RNA sequence: UAAUAAUGGUAUGUACUAUGAGUAUGUAUGUAGGUUGAAAACCCUACCCGCUUAGGAUUGCUUAGCAGUCCUUCCCGGCA
């Protein structure tokens, strides 16, 4: 009885602890990306002769 | 110009805001968040529940702004349940304004505080046409 | 324009609003009067409840099943009850605003909805200096 | 100056300080709030609870120092309460001030400490001419 | 297939209270079956959903950067 007492009056704080840390933890990080392109130009010179 | 006041009980659910200059009135917020699957998709539940309690003595009898006429003191309280999904929390905003107009209509710029009801006041809801 | 959402169900303490193209949203306004003695004048107490109710269907997940299906609707519930005396209304509709003003700073600014709080937040009383 | 202390122990209504050095010694104050209601009155009360502890080995025999001389640890609590209306804080004050003296008169410098009592020592109220 | 139960739970509405969401109550306990009783159906079967175990998938392919998944097992939970 006392046993079952201990557990009645921790898992108020189990309950207060576990799955609401746990999930604050998993709200986190998600993928995301960006991009952009150019038509930039290379040159490479040649001689007028 | 308006005084603010400051939090009295800090807790991680309830935060209660209480004035100095006026201890009566006082403005609380707690909130309960909760872990369901209604299709069985997995959905994120809160609800913020926030009262406003003013406690303002003012039946004041005609004309009788005078002098030392100290009158006993009744409540004014307001109640506000917001729950909803976090992920439509934009939207569930977008709905909040839309509360708040359609009370001010009937009741802020209407006649319901006095207990009438008008069931033809103009009464409009979130999406657009 | 936001689309008109019509009555359909009056009566002398309830009145229930529905938009004629989606009767699923809800806004339910009522009312509760009841008779206070206090300061040996009988006063006017009305208990103003109004509930609004809107549905959005799902969280809408990416892919899968976005093709002709749809997981089960959401509810997203606001509910406001206002009391206090009819004598003086001037002071209620006073600080329903300073209400309005004071939840947003929590809700539509903070980040209240997603079920944090803010004991660093900034709010006033309905008073004035 | 002297060793500050760190909170240990938070709480809207309990805060506890230790030195971090000797956690033995603490500073406890309780904060009690109640409404209470006098004459056409309602009254916010507020009992101020402060507790002193300070856990010291009190006298070395006659004037020698040694090793093998490691008498008792005895304790030195000093608790002080405060109770008074939230306005009255601004005269709360005063008399406050005014029960330092008084005890200070009898205690500081008397010898009300070691059991003796002094019918004509000097005590003054907290009200001037 | 299954009964004794401790059926201390949860969610959703009701009346009171409320400077409280506290009190009491109805209803249901992911989806359907067997079953007396304590019909708030205790429990087992089957099907879905979310955990956990440690294994894998062409592991490379790509004139583009893929991809934020999939299957099994351990696996506990979605009324006790």
């Amino acid at each position: 009885s006392l046993w079952l007492s201990f557990r009645y009056e921790i898992m108020p704080l189990y309950y207060q602890s576990q799955d609401v840390l746990d999930v604050i933890a998993n709200s986190t990080s998600e993928f995301m990306t960006s991009r952009d392109f150019v038509a930039k130009a290379i040159n490479i010179g040649i001689p007028l002769e | 110009a308006n005084k603010p006041m400051q939090p009295i009980t800090s807790t991680a659910n309830k935060i209660v805001w209480s004035d100095p200059t006026r201890l009566s009135t006082t403005f609380s917020a707690s909130l309960l968040r909760q872990r369901v699957k209604v299709g069985i998709a997995e959905l994120n539940n809160v609800s913020g529940q926030y009262v406003s309690v003013y406690k303002r003595p003012a039946p004041k009898p005609e004309g009788c702004a005078d002098a030392c006429v100290i009158m006993p003191n009744e409540n004014q309280s307001i109640r506000t349940v917001i729950s909803g999904s976090a992920e439509n929390l934009a939207t569930l905003k977008a709905e909040w304004e839309t509360h708040k107009r359609n009370v001010d209509t009937l009741f802020a710029s209407g006649n319901a505080g006095l207990g009438f009801l008008d069931p033809t006041a103009a009464i409009v809801s979130s999406d657009t046409t």
